[PDB]
RNA sequence: GAGGGACAAGUGGCGUUCAGCCACCCGAGAUUGAGCAAUAACAGGUCUGUGAUGCCCUUAGAUGUCCGGGGCUGCACGCGCGCUACACUGACUGGCUCAGCGUGUGCCUACCCUACGCCGGCAGGCGCGGGUAACCCGUUGAACCCCAUUCGUGAUGGGGAUCGGGGAUUGCAAUUAUUCCCCAUGAACGAGGAAUUCCCAGUAAGUGCGGGUCAUAAGCUUGCGUUGAUUAAGUCCCUGCCCU
């Protein structure tokens, strides 16, 4: 009868506020569930990966590089504190700031080859919606990781402070890093 | 009392129990059912050459060990003349008084 | 013998850096002064900034604990997390 | 509270330093005193272990260096220490930080005398327990 | 009301129960754990000064729930993950002289009845004194 | 009355007793609320903190697992519960609302009626895993 | 310099060296039916708004 | 992966030449009507056969 | 154990009458992984598996066979398959909690699985019992994982190589190899250049267990379990293949 909710929370009106990035994240009431440790089985059809929720693909990306190749448990830990640690920061909740994160942390367009079996020129093409999603998690959880590589700092904290400066336009963190990366060298090989 | 019936295979193993228990419903004797065993198998690996040519490839050899187990409580008369049976060489029949 | 490896990667964040055991008196002063005014009271953040190592970090934080002035909202493995009321 | 006692850096038995991160783990500094024999010399002097080097005792640290040098009439029985019997005295003790060279160097020279081939492949460029040499111990 | 020790968190349970042997002063600890033992096949102590009676609960929680088990059983019980080094880790066992030291010293205790066939089983002063626990631990819980 | 609903996780089986009472979920002598998992503490719940409080409250269902894994014993005793439900629904009320209540249970989830067929893949005889392969030598 | 945003009606075919994007004759939301034809690296289906960053451009088919 | 080899259409087609008026247009039913009327061990090979079957049921249906 | 259940069957669309392809639902699955695997060849390996064998060589001081030592483990070096780390997602300590293949004795000829109790800190020893096995080990209370303390970016408590002393077990004999345990010594290693290997869902990887040699004996290999990714589901651009 209540509201699906994640700890405490409410998991309503959370709005994007764009298009081209639209029916992807799973934050919805048709597709809000209580923990990212769900039954992960969207690997058979080529286009049911997007029903999965953005929390447990940044879990997904999240737990790699051997040491900690697994253990969802402690990774939704880890969001778990990184979302309770966002909250604390002055509100401006976390799953809002996830999804301007997934808006605004990177790609909108990259460049790669054409045929034509020739010279490779490079020619800066479009980019799927999907490929934004998925290289979006891959670099914020790639960040969070270098941040908290040989710190005090947790996994949790650099995550933490890695979605602010993502969904904040501060050009302090290493997703707005590589994506003027990405960005400058495709408008010149425009 | 039991009977224990331990078949190298399992098609002369259910012609057994079959031809055990239509050789006991006629009698008067409370017969209890053919107890299914888990099946044994004893897998063997084997490098498949003498000389070390080529890729790891390698044998998978098994067996199929099928057993079944019944309780007759029964006279040691009554016993011996339900021991002859004509029966297939694959099955071998132990008793347990 | 010899010393040869494949990559060239020196210049790390500063130069064997050293840091407190104990708390000073000025230091834990500036501590008491300056508490209230951090909003997300977090050990990592009170060691890198404050020049605090982790066990006094902790310590700290525990004895604040014990006076009373920071409320504890959920503590776990390794994320301490304290907040402040108003 | 403990606010500061002016102590940083001891010195013991004249070559060790003492660290300043715990009291254990600086008398893991010194030589012959490795993981398990500090903490079981801090568990004879019964001191707690959330103090450090710099709030403790001269007199516990002369308390200390008294276990070193005669733990065998308390407590801490002859297996637990790193000189066992073969001493050519038969002497039950703990060696110090200087002592363990001076042993080592005693073990090698009658070695030399005995021309035992462990005392020969130390003498030489070779390893005693190293049962292959290819890829062991190169350059 | 009716109080089990499976409706209570654990980590309250033996944290209470190792205090409350203390206040009972049910222990035997003869020598060499008076001086020091190592823990299965490691290189440092335990740090909690009161790990017997942490051991003693564990002992007591294990022989609440099942009931035969031995030396060996306990020692599986308890189990390890040895790192060796170079040489890759495996399941080591602990060590048999506290698994027969707390079984002996809840025995002189009267906690322990032996089996005839195995080992440890519950006693009734036992069972009265541990659902007690468990009910005052449960109260602390609830108020 | 009594119908026991089992498991079928990938090696997880919770035999899942149902019975008419005051308001009980009885896993292996523990409670609900008791997860050995500290961090599962809402997908176990989710027959519960989902579909009402009377339900709870009419339904004691004893559980008994003899998984294998932490993870597997968590998702058979979720979806012991979420077909035990359904089994009762079947055998004492009405199927009006047991379609109802199973629709329900359908739009919010698909594990939670049916079982998952996947199973491990058996190791080859070439590389470490299943599908892998160990590493080549060329010149 | 406008940022556009373009769903897609139809897929024509992919095309690469890797074989890896797909050229894409989107449609235009913003202005009447009007066609231009787009190479899109990953996954695309019928229906999915794209961002354009130039719609200057048109790619040919083969 | 309805791609069935020549001696399954083959037989399949031997069973609509000889028996037409046993068959309908159901596969349950036609599948009995095939291993009453035909021998086939393997059961795969059974459902194969009678796919086919009321497929060419569906076609003749229509011309 | 038998039988069923799944066959692209039913719907819409594309396809030539066809052959077939894409999405839905009922379903557990819209098909998993292996074995066998054609004609003809390599002048591929094995005479060191065979009392399987052709030719040559030795047959009495033997190139036959036994017994006693050394050796294949020998290192100024380079290469391949592997294990462990380069830490904080972590290391240590304490508590909690889960399995599956498969193995086990008085043998067509010398041998285990160990439960319970006592002693020792430890590896271990002693007394006794069960199992020729769904009976007993064993409800394999497994590791990661779930909580609490300690460590605090320091070649540090990460790493345990090297080396010294000692204690137990199999074997007639371990020292120039057993193995394990206790203390101590604490190097290189700061995520690896040129180049290169494997992989698409219970998948790679993390982690543990069983079998093979076994007496002591796994870092190898075969199988089994726990947790379990990211992203493709397209191409012939590198390499290679099939048909004109
Ligand atoms: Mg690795
Ligand atoms: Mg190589
Ligand atoms: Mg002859
Ligand atoms: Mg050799
Ligand atoms: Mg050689
Ligand atoms: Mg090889
Ligand atoms: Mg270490
Ligand atoms: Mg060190
Ligand atoms: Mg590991
Ligand atoms: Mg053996
Ligand atoms: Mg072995
Ligand atoms: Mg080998």
């Amino acid at each position: 009868p209540d509201i699906k909710l994640f700890g405490k929370w409410s998991t309503d009106d959370v709005q994007i506020n764009d298009i081209s990035l639209q029916d992807y994240i799973a934050v919805k009431e048709k597709y809000a569930k209580y923990l990212p440790h769900s039954a992960g089985r969207y690997a058979a059809k080529r286009f049911r990966k997007a029903q999965c929720p953005i929390v447990e693909r940044l879990t997904n990306s999240m737990m790699m590089h051997g040491r900690n190749n697994g253990k969802k448990l402690m990774t939704v830990r880890i969001v778990k504190h990184a979302f309770e640690i966002i909250h604390l920061l002055t509100g401006e909740n976390p799953l809002q700031v996830l999804v301007n994160a997934i808006i605004n942390s990177g790609p909108r367009e990259d460049s790669t080859r054409i045929g034509r079996a020739g010279t490779v020129r490079r020619q800066a093409v479009d980019v799927s919606p999907l490929r934004r999603v998925n290289q979006a998690i891959w670099l914020l959880c790639t960040g969070a990781r270098e941040a908290a590589f040989r710190n005090i700092k947790t996994i949790a904290e650099c995550l933490a402070d890695e979605l602010i400066n993502a969904a904040k336009g501060s050009s302090n963190s290493y997703a707005i890093k590589k994506k003027d990366e990405l960005e400058r060298v495709a408008k010149s090989n425009r | 009392i039991r009977i224990t019936l331990t078949s190298r295979n399992v098609k002369s193993l259910e012609k057994v129990c079959a031809d055990l228990i239509r050789g006991a419903k006629e009698k008067n004797l409370k017969v209890k059912g053919p107890v299914r065993m888990p099946t044994k198998t004893l897998r063997i690996t084997t490098r498949k050459t003498p000389c070390g040519e080529g890729s790891k490839t390698w044998d998978r050899f098994q067996m199929r060990i099928h057993k079944r187990l019944i309780d007759l409580h029964s006279p040691s008369e009554i016993v011996k003349q339900i021991t002859s049976i004509s029966i297939e060489p694959g099955v071998e029949v132990e008793v347990t008084i | 013998g010899k010393a040869k490896k494949k990559k060239w990667s020196k210049g790390k964040v500063r130069d064997k850096l050293n840091n407190l055991v104990l708390f000073d008196k000025a230091t834990y002063d500036k501590l008491c002064k300056e508490v209230p005014n951090y909003k997300l009271i977090t050990p990592a953040v009170v060691s890198e900034r404050l020049k605090i190592r982790g066990s006094l970090a902790r310590a700290a934080l525990q004895e604040l604990l014990s006076k009373g002035l920071i409320k504890l909202v959920s503590k776990h493995r390794a994320q301490v997390i304290y907040t402040r009321n108003t | 509270v403990i606010p500061e006692k002016f102590q940083h850096i001891l010195r013991v038995l004249n070559t060790n330093i003492d660290g300043r991160r715990k009291i254990a783990f600086a008398i893991t500094a010194i030589k012959g005193v490795g993981r398990r024999y500090a903490h079981v010399v801090l568990r004879k002097a019964d001191i707690d272990l959330t103090k450090r080097a710099g709030e403790l005792t001269e007199d516990e640290v002369e308390r200390v260096i008294t276990i070193m040098q005669n733990p065998r009439q308390y407590k801490i029985p002859d297996w637990f220490l790193n000189r066992q019997k073969d001493v050519k005295d038969g002497k039950y003790s703990q060696v110090l930080a200087n002592g363990l060279d001076n042993k080592l160097r005693e073990d090698l020279e009658r070695l030399k005398k005995i021309r035992a081939h462990r005392g020969l492949r130390h003498f030489w460029g070779l390893r005693v327990r190293g049962q292959h040499t290819k890829t062991t111990g190169r350059r | 009301p009716g109080v089990t020790v499976k409706d209570v968190n654990q980590q309250e349970f033996v944290r209470a129960l190792a205090a409350f042997l203390k206040k009972s002063g049910k222990l035997k600890v003869p020598e060499w754990v008076d001086t020091v033992k190592l823990a299965k096949h490691k290189e440092l102590a335990p740090y909690d000064e009161n790990w017997f009676y942490t051991r003693a609960a564990s002992t007591a929680r294990h022989l609440y729930l099942r009931g035969g088990a031995g030396v060996g059983s306990m020692t599986k019980i308890y189990g390890g993950r040895q790192r060796n080094g170079v040489m890759p880790s495996h399941f080591s066992r602990g060590s048999k002289s506290v698994a027969r030291r707390v079984l002996q010293a809840l025995e002189g205790l009267k906690m322990v009845e032996k089996d005839q066939d195995g080992g440890r089983k519950l006693t009734p002063q036992g069972q009265r004194d541990l659902d007690r626990i468990a009910g005052q631990v449960a109260a602390a819980n609830k108020k | 009355q009594s119908v026991q609903v089992f498991g079928r996780k990938k090696t997880a089986t919770a035999v899942a007793h149902c019975k008419r009472g005051n308001g009980l979920i009885k896993v292996n002598g523990r409670p609900l609320e008791m997860i050995e998992p500290r961090t599962l503490q809402y997908k176990l719940l989710e027959p519960v903190l989902l579909l009402g409080k009377e339900r709870f409250a009419g339904v004691d269902i004893r559980v008994r697992v003899k998984g294998g894994g932490h993870v597997a014993q968590i998702y058979a005793i979720r979806q012991s519960i979420s077909k035990a439900l359904v089994a009762y629904y079947q055998k004492y009320v009405d199927e009006a609302s047991k379609k109802e209540i199973k629709d329900i249970l359908i739009q919010y989830d698909r594990t939670l009626l049916v079982a998952d067929p996947r199973r491990c893949e058996s190791k080859k005889f070439g590389g470490p895993g299943a599908r892998a392969r160990y590493q080549k030598s060329y010149r | 310099q406008p940022i556009k945003l373009a769903r897609v009606t139809k897929v024509l075919g992919r095309t690469g060296s890797q074989g890896q994007c797909t050229q894409v004759r989107v449609e235009f939301m913003d202005d009447t039916s009007r066609s231009i034809i787009r190479n899109v690296k990953g996954p695309v289906r019928e229906g999915d708004v794209l961002t354009l960053l130039e719609s200057e451009r048109e790619a040919r088919r083969l | 992966g309805r791609v069935r080899t020549k001696t399954v259409k083959k037989a399949a087609r031997v069973i609509i030449e000889k028996y037409y008026t046993r068959l309908g247009n159901d596969f349950h039913t036609n599948k009995r009507v095939c291993e009453e009327i035909a021998i086939i061990p393997s059961k795969k090979l059974r459902n194969k056969i009678a796919g086919y079957v009321t497929h060419l049921m569906k076609r003749i249906q229509r011309g």
